[PDB]
RNA sequence: CCAUAGGUUAAUGAGGCGAACCGGGGGAACUGAAACAUCUAAGUACCCCGAGGAAAAGAAAUCAACCGAGAUUCCCCCAG
RNA sequence: UUUUGUAUAAUGGGUCAGCGACUUAUAUUCUGUAGCAAGGUUAACCGAAUAGGGGAGCCGAAGGGAAACCGAGUCUUAACU
RNA sequence: AGGACCGAACCGACUAAUGUUGAAAAAUUAGCGGAUGACUUGUGGCUGGGGGUGAAAGGCCAAUCAAACCGGGAGAUAGCUGGUUCUCCCCGAAAGCUAUUUAGGUAGCGCCUCGUGAAUUCAUCUCCGGGGGUAGAGCACUGUUUCGGCAACCCGAUGCAAACUGCGAAUACCGGAGAAUGUUAUCACGGGAGACACACGGCGGGUGCUAACGUCCGUC
RNA sequence: GUAACGGGGCUAAACCAUGCACCGAAGCUGCGGCAGCGACGCGCGUUGUUGGGUAGGGGAGCGUUCUGUAAGCCUG
RNA sequence: GUUUAUUAAAAACACAGCACUGUGCAAACACGAAAGUGGACGUAUACGGUGUGACGCCUGCCCGGUGCCGGAAGGUUAAUUGAUGGGGUUAGCGCAAGCGAAGCUCUUGAUCGAAGCCCCGGUAAACGGCGUAAGGUAGCGAAAUUCCUUGUCGGGUAAGUUCCGACCUGCACGAAUGGCGUAAUGAUGGCCAGGCUGUCUCCACCCGAGACUCAGUGAAAUUGAACUCGCUGUGAAGAUGCAGUGUACCCGCGGCAAGACGGAAAGACCCCGUGAACCUUUACUAUAGCUUGACACUGAACAUAUGUUCUAACGUUGACCCGUAAUCCGGGUUGCGGACAGUGUCUGGUGGGUAGUUUGACUGGGGCGGUCUCCUCCUAAAGAGUAACGGAGGAGCACGAAGGUUGGCUAAUCAGGUUAGUGCAAUGGCAUAAGCCAGCUUGACUGCGAGCGUGACGGCGCGAGCAGGUGCGAAAGCAGGUCAUAGUGAUCCGGUGGUUCUGAAUGGAAGGGCCAUC
RNA sequence: CGGCCGUAGCGCAGCGCCGAUGGUAGUGUGGGGUCUCCCCAUGCGAGAGUAGGGAA
């Protein structure tokens, strides 16, 4: 990231956004994934 | 610069605000204008305030 | 050992679907009123990095 | 042994992007000026800066008319 | 003054040495930051005390998240 | 060797022999190559086992948004031509 | 009597010559100062490194002193200098711009290379469409200039200009069309760079004295 | 130290004009050979063309010590 | 006397003498985390620090600055204390909106509060100054000081930039960082004379030790390789090695040093490196030490938070007793102090005593000066761009109208035709005016934006059109600031308003995000 | 109401305005000299002025 000793591009740049911790305990789940499960009766515990 | 930042703040209550300049030592009369309030999407009157 | 983030750079970039990086504008933080309605209005969307500063960027975040 | 002197401008790209005959999309700039040396004819706009620019597609005309023998730029809409 | 301090003798033990590892008492600077003071190097080097065949830790005033786990230690993940 | 440029009166070497300088580890990206393929691969560990077990994990098959959230869309905006 | 006098021992070290790979990492020779004193000397002791000691020169502290020596942190750091070892084949730069506590460093871009992909993509020439304000010229304008007519203005005559223009090329550049030619010569994306001290010569110039093998641009 | 044709020397062996000869390079051509790249046809042909190089990029190799192949093979 | 052991012996240091100043003894001061020890088994006729430097004659004026000393009216001011106000939460009350006790909690900071500083005085043998704090006295003066300068005059010499004596025009003397003298002293500096001489005119001869030859022993620095000439030219610009040319049989020995940019030491000057060290200070930041107050160790009476008194904590480097052969230490008795002193934690001040560091770049070397961002013109070679410590000027704003629109209008000059005007440089524009006047106004709108220009990038610029809502106009229309081009500052950190986007068990909240803005 | 934008406008041909031909200046490319400046070959070729036009 050094350009030099020029405000390098990382801090000319201002920060954004925050980090949502819900994120990290949210899947997505592909038309794919459902047949991939035992007995058929997709729910949070049959996926993991 | 002798020209100081105010605010302009909408009389509709939305907290909206426009800022610009003003000499305020040939000019103490406070600036009122009708301006575009995008919270009720209305011309409201728009009165001097410190910024 | 695990190479390190730049961690100033983990807060100005995010990576997008093709694998360029979206960051915000410089010059909206503050001096605000002597700038234009449309100038600000321009830098309020997020903005692709240039290819010319991709190298740098992709230096600083070996995880993206 | 010193100078008052030393102090200049950055250059500002002025002059004529497009020249006749070029076919241009509406929006792009024919030419950057200071003042109207070029006039707005059909199909060009003149912004705040006297910028002239297409207002529609087609091809960059010069021309010269009216009584004072001034330049004007036209697209013909092509 | 009673005494207590002090004195003498006997018994038991200690003392000193040793490469690393271990617990504790103290604790740099060069260096990096393209200068530098916050910061870094690093609780590292070094000095000191003490132990053991290992040491230390250890049986929840611990986590978790309304479901549950069940002392400590070590390894792989979690994750740059 | 260094330089715009060295027979240079710039540098280095008296000669010989021997030694003497892009490595190693771990991460990461790209290329080649091999395996398998919408999947691929296991770590520690168990195992006398270069076997076999172990899929905890990791990467990939979805993105958009600061985020809640929505999802082949999504964000922007009261709403998009 | 005396930090008294002359002068050996003893303690010093003013001058000169020698010596300077020495006889000697400070001496020798001839002279020189002190020589009962703030003298000199033996033995032993004490003061320890940002510390000692110093009638003070930053002097001395083991041939070491503006911070001893030894070991350790330690392979400190070194944008600096040096050096970098067998062979052949293909391609082949730069010494520029921008930014920089930057200027002999570095970063992005330019230029090299390798890979992938893609349009008649690119070049030369011819024809066509364009904008110029340079060279030259000119003097209405801005200034400057001489003579004459009427010391102003005005009229006639004469010049001068990077920052003058009622004129205005060649070239160059942008675009379009068409052949021929050229190993795609073009552009995009990706792997790897190097380079960012340039030199002289020609042409156009600034600077300098139309001085410099001078200096600073443009272009070949 | 001649020392202002490189020297000898030159009255042309100088200068100007015109012309034809010749010399002259690692240029071009000839003959033989090697290699890169692209075409065109079947790893070989035909054809075109290219091959000066520092930094530097790309490609392909030589040789050295050691492990397997090797209780093999060579060697009094 | 002393000194740079090893290039400086001196005019430097010391010195007796002088002065200022501190210090009452458990002295000041110094070495020590401390205990202690030196000072000193001394006690102000003493001891420490500082300056001056025998002696003689002396030592003038200035207290504005910086120190030091003294003062304490007033101002300001730390820890501490926590008044008051504002928030969060929720018992409860409200259909909800919302309100909201107590508690707990986040924040606010009234009052209290010492030294210091400001303030008021003093002090120069304090640091210093001597035409305003005061203007240099006495003495001295071209000087260890005088640039001009070899000043001028006198002396000495045939001739004197030195010397001696004067003069005063002191570039830039001057009174204890002492002034002027001064017998004696000095391996001290300068000048003159007699004697003396190989110092010299100008060298000669001689005696010895080397050098030379023979025998024995036997180094060194240096060294790319050498078949290692002159000259003139050339050339990384001063040639044995290139060109041209001249000269030259091969090889030693004694000699000499003009050249081999000879040998020796990775130039010490100079510059450079975001190198080092040590030194300085009213550079920055710290900090030992010194000092202030609060709380602790720390108590009791009485009087009006201060004061007196008390003893029992605590101190004792007073006396005596014992452990004890002991001048340490401890215990005991007693006297004297006494809640003081002192120490811990906290706290304000002071703090080159000590420590870590910083102290820009460009530059016809560096420094000094100038410059550093932005705008206009020229250089700039008729597209863009284009350098110099090239040539010339400007900006760091202004304006609620000087903006929008509708309607109207036309200048300088003395007829003319923009020679005027433009909020501010210059350039390009401007009459359909962009110039001038008036009416109504807020488009100096919010969300967006085809497309394009200009940048390495960050960015910057131009923009029709679309949605919403608006102004002016009868209407076509025009308006997203101003004739255009300067009037500017990334990011971080934080502030304010809005927005339940997030909210670490859950509901909230804090904090964060997002939007606006500082 | 326009096109056009001085041959078109003024004044009352007198001006403005337009304007050849030829020559000159400059200049791209190549070559040369005595090189501060020029010349030759070839291509391009002004400005000013001259003849002339001209009362749209
Ligand atoms: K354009
Ligand atoms: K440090
Ligand atoms: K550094
Ligand atoms: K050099
Ligand atoms: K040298
Ligand atoms: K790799
Ligand atoms: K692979
Ligand atoms: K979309
Ligand atoms: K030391
Ligand atoms: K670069
Ligand atoms: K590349
Ligand atoms: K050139
Ligand atoms: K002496
Ligand atoms: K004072
Ligand atoms: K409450
Ligand atoms: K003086
Ligand atoms: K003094
Ligand atoms: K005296
Ligand atoms: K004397
Ligand atoms: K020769
Ligand atoms: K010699
Ligand atoms: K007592
Ligand atoms: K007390
Ligand atoms: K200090
Ligand atoms: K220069
Ligand atoms: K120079
Ligand atoms: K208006
Ligand atoms: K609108
Ligand atoms: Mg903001
Ligand atoms: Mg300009
Ligand atoms: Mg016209
Ligand atoms: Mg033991
Ligand atoms: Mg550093
Ligand atoms: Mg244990
Ligand atoms: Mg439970
Ligand atoms: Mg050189
Ligand atoms: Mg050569
Ligand atoms: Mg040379
Ligand atoms: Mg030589
Ligand atoms: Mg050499
Ligand atoms: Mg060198
Ligand atoms: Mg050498
Ligand atoms: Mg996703
Ligand atoms: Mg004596
Ligand atoms: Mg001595
Ligand atoms: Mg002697
Ligand atoms: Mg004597
Ligand atoms: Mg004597
Ligand atoms: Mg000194
Ligand atoms: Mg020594
Ligand atoms: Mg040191
Ligand atoms: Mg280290
Ligand atoms: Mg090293
Ligand atoms: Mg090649
Ligand atoms: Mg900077
Ligand atoms: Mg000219
Ligand atoms: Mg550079
Ligand atoms: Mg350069
Ligand atoms: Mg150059
Ligand atoms: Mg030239
Ligand atoms: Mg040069
Ligand atoms: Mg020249
Ligand atoms: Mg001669
Ligand atoms: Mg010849
Ligand atoms: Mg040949
Ligand atoms: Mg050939
Ligand atoms: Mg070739
Ligand atoms: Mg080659
Ligand atoms: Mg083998
Ligand atoms: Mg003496
Ligand atoms: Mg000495
Ligand atoms: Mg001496
Ligand atoms: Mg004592
Ligand atoms: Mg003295
Ligand atoms: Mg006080
Ligand atoms: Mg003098
Ligand atoms: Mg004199
Ligand atoms: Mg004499
Ligand atoms: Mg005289
Ligand atoms: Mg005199
Ligand atoms: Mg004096
Ligand atoms: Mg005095
Ligand atoms: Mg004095
Ligand atoms: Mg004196
Ligand atoms: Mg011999
Ligand atoms: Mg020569
Ligand atoms: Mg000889
Ligand atoms: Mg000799
Ligand atoms: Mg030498
Ligand atoms: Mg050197
Ligand atoms: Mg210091
Ligand atoms: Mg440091
Ligand atoms: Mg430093
Ligand atoms: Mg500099
Ligand atoms: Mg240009
Ligand atoms: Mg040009
Ligand atoms: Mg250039
Ligand atoms: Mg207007
Ligand atoms: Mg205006
Ligand atoms: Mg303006
Ligand atoms: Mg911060
Ligand atoms: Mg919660
Ligand atoms: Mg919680
Ligand atoms: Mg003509």
């Amino acid at each position: 990231g050094f350009e030099g000793g020029q405000m390098p591009l990382y801090r000319r740049l201002p920060k954004f956004g925050f980090t949502s911790r819900k994120a990290a305990i949210t899947a997505e789940i592909r038309l794919s994934d459902l047949a991939k499960v035992e007995g058929g009766v997709v729910d949070l515990n049959t996926l993991k | 610069g002798i020209r100081e930042k105010i605010k302009l703040v909408s009389s509709a209550g939305t907290g909206h605000f426009y800022t610009t300049t003003k000499n305020k030592r040939t000019k103490p009369e406070k600036l009122e204008l009708k301006k575009f309030d995008p919270v009720v999407r209305q011309h409201v009157i728009y009165k001097e305030a410190k910024i | 050992p695990k190479i390190k983030t730049v961690r100033g750079a983990a807060k100005r970039f995010k990576k997008t679907g093709k694998g360029g990086f979206k960051h915000k504008h410089a010059n909206l933080r503050h001096i605000l009123t002597k700038k234009a309605t449309k100038r600000k209005r321009h830098l309020r969307p997020k903005a692709m990095v240039s290819k010319g500063d991709l190298g740098l960027v992709i230096a600083c975040l070996p995880y993206a | 042994g010193s100078t008052r002197n030393g102090r200049d401008s950055e250059a500002k790209r002025l002059g004529v992007k497009r020249f006749g005959g070029e076919s241009v999309l509406a929006g792009s700039i024919i030419v950057r000026q200071r003042g109207t040396k070029f006039h707005a004819g059909a199909n060009v706009g003149c912004g705040r800066d006297h910028t002239l620019f297409a207002k529609a597609d087609g091809k960059v005309k010069f021309e010269v008319k009216g009584p004072k023998n001034r330049k004007f730029i036209s697209i013909e809409a092509e």
